[PDB]
């Protein structure tokens, strides 16, 4: 960019994000660390964000930033503090989840705080030495004790951003106060998150403006929760068409038809299919009732289906091929008469089993072969009694015994093609069991990843509370203590 | 009544909120002669600390409006004091002619010692002239020797040491107008508490590191 | 002391946020015999209102915790004994020195409104025949406080908002009647609304707030 754009446009009232900026923002892939200011006009706001280089804009502004910049003219005093009721109202403009109290989960995403004070005109003197610019936003955002509509008023702001922001940075202001600003900045924002530790880089921030601005120009309230689980339903729907993406490349660089055995096939569709799977458990998040996964499941199914009558088909081909490659010419030769004479039997026998041997040593028949190859030699089966029959060299106890032999080789090819096919269904039924362990097994493991990451943040946002807590007890204040007290315990429930 | 059941009612009288309550049924069990367990000494904390943390704002409302100086502020005043201190009396009875030293393990001392230490301070606030002085006295002596106690008994990262090392400093600085004393004593309290973190199991390091933070923000007020 | 010294504490009080002694004093300044100007009215039911609200809030969380599977019941009964002593205070307070001791139709109907709180309040601990006498003696506060002001005040008047948002809470949460809450909660509302323009930047902020009020109870209560 070689200069600003309008991201947001206001105009009659009516917000509305430009397409301009969005489509900007769809390119830029890389982690991005958001810095927004907010203030009076006339403060040297704009001024102040090229050194780095009403109500809706301010959260907005909140909902977007890692780090939210107020700027203003002078001093912190009641005139200042009252253009704070800013800040108050986010409670009004701001909902954490869908699903007085939400805004005690403010702090678990709201950016860290930083007041600069422009044209300041205190010294900070104090016994001793003076105060630091950040002890002096300590000093002033000290509460008051009392009841009174006066001490409510005085305190709420104060208690807004004390709460609602997990840090807070102060700045006074002239170019070594810049420069340190701006060092700042470099050195402490960080990099924006969404629940889940999602980064926030170019498409993610798109798809957070449009849910936001989308939601205030329908008359609703912005919602975190909300523009997460609609920023998941884009990427997880991604996450799928990826995945099948991978598995369908994965096969087809290593499937090689008809395969040597079921086994084979299945055994690359497994391998496939995990990687596809841990593709789409990568790529995707806050999945709920796990239905992506569940439509990838079915995805793969289907492609693991067409796989297989591929296969089938390669293999019927083939086989039926090396058939009449094979069988053909005896037929011919039978048909021709060449074993209607003496000592024909002997010699068809020969050639005969010589032919099954060599389809048998044939490479890469497929799944079909013994199908293909029993159903042939039984629709055949009266040749060879032809042949026998006809044969004067053969006694009739030596016939009898060839027929016998003939019925129990028939039984035994029945039940080489009977195996086959048993074979193969509970080779079928153990790679769908195995499939749906192999979802299970990643989905299990994400849960578990998901819930240690949840914890962690949860923990921060404890770490948080306790610490404002004890601030407020030792300030001396019992009442707003004990309310701190009062969130904790509704986190704890939630962990 | 029993024992027991006062601790009960401590406990229910928390979840009500009712301070002044609960403070009266620790009373009653610290009465009773036994020593109090850790959950009980929280307990026992809590209430009273609840009990004046409301006085003291209120003290200091009415001050602040009084201006220190410049007929019926004063009055409203002086009878908040004197209910803070009454409050403070009972708190230092019940440690000085029962919980101190009726204990065995160094942890429950330097937590009455240092209780004993607070609550002077808290005296102290609302105390001029040479009151306040000799209260100021009777405040660091009690610290001190719960300071010998724990440099003593418990390692850096103790949440009860550092908890009176961090209300010790505080002392130093808001009541014994000593802001380099005041300082020095939290650097180190925190620097030793650190080189000591590497080897400290959640099994306490939650504690401690709340306690570390409010040594940070202290010192960082204070400069 | 001088009533004019009691009024002053009273502030200081509230500013300390110390509301048992804010209602001592306001106590002491009501019995100089004196009626209240709309100020003083103000710190009266702020500082009593504080008072019974730490025991109301105390006494659910122990019965609650009393259902919820010796020491409750007798805690308990404690926290409610105390909480009886402020109601008879205040409605002794009521009777003898404030109800119809007046003229005016806003003072009036403040006064009866508050002694229809403080019997409600009553109410929320009492138990069979005595809660029936106590409820009893609490509608009839209402709607006498009621009566007046539809003659007395426009729809707006945050007084009567306030008289008429407490009395659609006693027909729910106290004499069981969730149909005849919603109706004069949203019959208050609409006709509140109806005339929202112009209501003077006087008790603007006052009725405004009352008015959500009014609101979120009929979504709690739906």
């Amino acid at each position: 960019m070689t200069g600003p754009m309008c991201l947001i446009e206001n105009t009659n009232g009516r917000l509305m994000a430009n397409p301009e900026a969005l489509k900007i923002l769809s390119a830029i892939t890389q982690p991005m660390v958001v810095v927004a200011i907010v203030g009076l006009y006339r403060t040297g706001k704009s001024y102040l964000m090229n050194k780095l280089a009403d109500s809706w804009i301010f959260a907005l502004a909140v909902l977007l930033s890692s780090t939210f910049v107020y700027n203003s003219i002078g001093t912190i005093n009641q005139q200042a503090m009252d253009q704070l009721y800013y800040v108050t109202e986010l409670t009004h403009r701001i909902r954490s989840k869908s699903s007085v109290e939400d805004s005690a989960d403010f702090v678990s995403f709201f950016p860290d705080f930083v007041w600069t004070l422009r044209d300041f005109s205190l010294d900070l003197e104090a016994d001793g030495q003076p105060l630091t610019p950040d002890e002096y936003l300590t000093y002033s955002l000290k509460l008051k004790k009392g009841t009174s509509q006066k001490d409510e008023t005085f305190n709420l702001p104060r208690l807004c951003i004390r709460k609602f922001f997990p840090k807070k940075k102060c700045f006074v202001f002239f170019v070594q106060q810049v420069a340190d600003f701006c060092s700042y900045i470099f050195s402490n924002s960080k990099t924006k998150t969404l629940s889940g530790g999602i980064q926030v880089n170019g498409p993610r921030l798109e798809s957070l403006v449009l849910t936001y601005v989308n939601a205030i120009s329908s008359g609703d309230l912005p919602c975190m929760e909300n523009a997460v689980l609609a920023l998941a339903q884009i990427e997880n729907s991604a996450a799928v068409q990826k995945a099948i993406a991978h598995y369908e490349q994965q096969m087809g660089q290593k499937v090689q038809l008809p395969t040597e055995t079921l086994q084979e096939l299945l055994d690359l569709h497994r391998d496939s299919e995990r990687e596809a799977i841990e593709v789409f458990i990568r790529s995707s998040f806050k999945d709920v009732d796990h239905l992506f996964q569940k439509e990838l499941a079915a995805q793969l199914e289907k492609k693991r289906d067409d796989f297989c009558k591929q296969n089938q088909e390669a293999s019927s081909d083939r086989c039926s091929a090396l058939l009449q490659v094979i069988f053909s010419p005896l037929e011919e030769e039978v048909k021709a008469g060449i074993y209607s004479k003496p000592g024909g039997y002997r010699l068809f026998v020969q050639k005969l089993q010589d032919l099954k041997k060599k389809y048998y040593e044939e490479p890469r028949k497929g799944i079909q072969a013994e199908e293909i190859l029993q159903t042939y030699l039984k629709s055949k089966e009266s040749m060879t009694d032809a042949i026998l029959q006809t044969d004067q060299t053969l006694t009739e106890k030596e016939k009898e015994i060839e027929v016998e032999r003939v019925k129990a080789e028939s039984a035994q090819a029945s039940a080489k093609m009977l195996q086959e096919m048993q074979r193969k269904n509970e080779q079928m039924m153990e790679q769908k069991e195995r499939s749906y362990q192999e979802h299970l097994k990643q989905l299990t493991e994400k849960m578990e990843n998901d819930r240690v990451q949840l914890l962690k943040e949860q923990e921060r946002t404890l770490a948080l509370k306790l610490q404002e807590q004890e601030q407020l007890l030792k300030e001396g204040f019992q009442k707003e203590s004990r309310i701190m007290k009062n969130e904790i315990q509704d986190l704890q429930t939630k962990m | 009544m029993e024992r027991a059941s006062l601790i009960q009612k401590a406990k229910l009288a928390e979840q009500a909120e009712r301070y002044e309550d609960m403070a009266a049924f620790m009373k009653g069990a610290v009465e009773k002669g036994e020593e109090l367990s850790c959950e009980e000494r929280n307990l026992l904390s809590v209430a009273y600390k609840n009990v004046v943390g409301g006085q003291r704002a209120a003290w200091r409302v009415l001050s602040s409006i009084e201006q220190k100086s410049n007929p019926e502020v004063r009055e409203y005043r002086e009878k908040v004091e004197t209910e803070l201190q009454g409050v403070c009396d009972t708190v230092l009875g019940l440690l000085d002619s029962h919980l101190i030293k009726e204990a065995g393990d160094a942890e429950s001392r330097v937590f009455y010692l240092k209780m004993k230490g607070d609550y002077y301070r808290y005296l102290a606030e609302v105390a001029t002239g040479d009151d306040k002085k000799r209260i100021i006295d009777s405040a660091r002596s009690a610290y001190q020797e719960a300071m010998d106690i724990s440099k003593k008994e418990m390692p850096p990262t103790n949440p009860i040491r550092l908890g009176l090392a961090l209300n010790f400093s505080v002392f130093h600085y808001e009541i014994a107008n000593s802001p380099e004393e005041a300082i020095s004593l939290a650097k180190t309290t925190f620097d030793e508490a650190m080189a000591d973190l590497h080897t400290l199991s959640e099994d306490s390091y939650k504690d401690s590191t709340l306690i570390m933070q409010l040594l940070r923000d202290n010192l960082t007020l204070w400069t």
